RNA sequence: GUUUUUUCACUGACCCGGUGAGGCGGGGGGGCGAGCCGGGCUCUCGCUUCUGGCGCCAAGCGCCCGGCCGGCCGGGCGCGACC
């Protein structure tokens, strides 16, 4: 018989995802010596809407501890969560919303 | 002649030193590409034997297949 | 005397706090693929159990005994591609109008001398690269009662002859005011190489554990050892 | 001498500069887009004739390969004349046509009447 | 006495993740608390939380050498940034 619709999606080419509009991979910032013993300072600059998905997202900016550069990161934004506010990380930082620790 | 003691030295791959020579090559080999110049004989007894001639012009390629 | 514009301006390198100095990172470099799989080939030879007959290169002849061995050997090297024509050369003048003793190189040769009970003293590289060229060569010297001794670097094996490399390197007959100097090198490797191959044939190498990986169990039995040392009193 | 960043790169080598001993080709090639070879013949035609005589212009046909500044350089070369402008176009015959305009001093239809088109 | 198999572990084959493979493991140095009577030890941290600011390409100290008349002028090394 014909191949069926739900084998014809792991071939891809018409079901793949619509990724033309999105924003980039929401993930966490990356562990380094600074989240890892003590904590980083970041500010929520602002929250923008990534296309198919129903969750906001939050780009937030660090300052890296080794370059002069401003390092940006885009966080899954907690509800709560508004732009100026400053998002901490690492092992010492405090517990409130929006600050990933261990 | 030493040829003849390597020769009879491959012929007892299931000896200790073998066994691990064999072992620590393999991996060795495993971690280089698929297929890339061996600076000289890895067995040149044997490689004598097929026919290598220590001299100009003579290569020796290493080369790693599927089994 | 001093300026008072010259001010003490302090960097508070904590976390978070100023950026870090331009620090050493050799520890944290991404190496090249050969350099990694050299590095961690010579940590195998740590780990893996090695049998004693690989093992045996690793215990060599000390700092002292081999510049006594080498300078003996500078008195015997081989004539280079100047002097095989200044003695063709002397040759013809002497025809117009017996063989000194020279160091013997080769691997195919040494056994065959070793086998044929010529050879005097042999010298075996600890680096080579096949180790099957002289892994069984030991054995053959102290069966055959041939004082063996090895050696710090093909490469400087291979300056006594004018190559690259040398392998083995075989005194067989030395000069009349050097027998003695010879004889005084072969009491010293005969009971250090010869006397002592029972415990040479027995000796596996490697099966060590990392620093990282010793200091843990150490850290673990040292707590588990502090229980019996503080619980009974 | 310390590792200064965590990333090793290849060290710049010395490059050396070809040396040979002995040239591939043995003369080189002669430039067969010469001057004689690159303007073929004007036209006579009384879309021409109109062109040089209101314009100051030239009309020729010369090889699809030529420049402007090649035709340029050409005419000046031929016959004697510099140039104001050059303005190619390729006909559907597959030749290429140049209108070369002179200087305003030069006439030419008085360069016409001395290369043989009147 | 060979060998069968079950569990607890090790890493080094093999696999996964991260990164511009950036501070990993032990040790040393400094600070806060329990306690013994200035000294060795159990512990911890080594410097950033009121704010939509700024933050690199060394200050400072020590050691040398180099040209011009202890004085002009300009370099390198170490600590600073522990082994």
């Amino acid at each position: 018989g014909r191949v069926i619709r739900g084998q014809r999606k792991g071939a891809g080419s018409v079901f793949r995802a619509h990724v033309k509009h999105r924003k980039g991979a929401a993930r966490l910032r990356a562990v380094d010596f600074a989240e890892r013993h003590g904590y980083i300072k970041g500010i929520v600059k602002d929250i923008i809407h990534d296309p198919g998905r129903g969750a906001p997202l939050a780009k937030v900016v660090f300052r890296d501890p080794y370059r002069f550069k401003k390092r940006t990161e885009l966080f899954i934004a907690a509800e709560g969560i508004h732009t100026g506010q400053f998002v901490y990380c690492g092992k010492k930082a405090q517990l409130n919303i929006g600050n990933v620790l261990p | 002649g030493a040829y003849k003691y390597i020769q009879e030295l491959w012929r007892k791959k299931q000896s200790d030193v073998m066994r691990f020579l064999l072992r620590v090559r393999c991996w060795q080999y495993r971690q280089l590409s698929a297929l890339h110049r061996a600076p000289r004989p890895t067995r040149p007894d044997k490689a004598r034997r097929l026919g290598y001639k220590a001299k100009q012009g003579y290569v020796i390629y290493r080369i790693r297949v599927r089994r | 005397v001093v300026n008072p514009l010259f001010e003490k301006r302090p960097k508070n390198f904590g976390i978070g706090q100023d950026i870090q100095p331009k620090r050493d990172l050799t520890r944290f470099v991404k190496w090249p693929r050969y350099i990694r799989l050299q590095r961690q080939r010579a940590i195998l030879y740590k780990r893996l159990k090695v049998p004693p007959a690989i093992n045996q290169f690793t215990q060599v002849l000390d700092r002292q005994t081999a510049t006594q061995l080498l300078k003996l050997a500078h008195k015997y090297r081989p004539e280079t591609k100047q002097e095989k024509k200044q003695r063709l050369l002397a040759r013809a003048e002497k025809k117009a109008a017996k063989r000194p003793p020279v160091l013997r190189a080769g691997v195919n040769t040494v056994t065959t001398l070793v086998e044929n009970k010529k050879a005097q003293l042999v010298v075996i590289a600890h680096d080579v690269d096949p180790i099957e060229l002289v892994v069984f060569l030991p054995a053959l010297c102290r069966k055959m009662g041939v004082p063996y001794c090895i050696l710090k670097g093909k490469a400087r094996l291979g300056r006594l002859v004018h190559r690259k490399t040398c392998t083995t390197v075989a005194f067989t007959q030395v000069n009349s005011e050097d027998k003695g100097a010879l004889a005084k090198l072969v009491e010293a490797i005969r009971t250090n190489y010869n006397d002592r191959y029972d415990e040479i044939r027995r000796h596996w190498g490697g099966n060590v554990l990392g620093p990282k990986s010793v200091a843990r169990i150490a850290k673990l039995e040292k707590a588990k050892a502090k229980e019996l040392a503080t619980k009974l009193g | 001498k310390i590792r200064t960043s965590p990333t090793f790169r290849r060290p710049k080598t010395l490059r050396l500069r070809r040396q040979p001993k002995y040239p591939r080709k043995s003369a080189p090639r002669r430039n067969k887009l010469d001057h004689y070879a690159i303007i073929k013949f004007p036209l006579t035609t009384e879309s021409a004739m109109k062109k040089i005589e209101d314009n100051n212009t030239l009309v020729f046909i010369v090889d699809v390969k030529a420049n402007k500044h090649q035709i340029k350089q050409a005419v000046k070369k031929l016959y004697d004349i510099d140039v104001a402008k050059v303005n190619t176009l390729i006909r559907p015959d597959g030749e290429k046509k140049a209108y070369v305009r002179l200087a305003p001093d030069y006439d030419a239809l008085d360069v016409a009447n001395k290369i043989g088109i009147i």
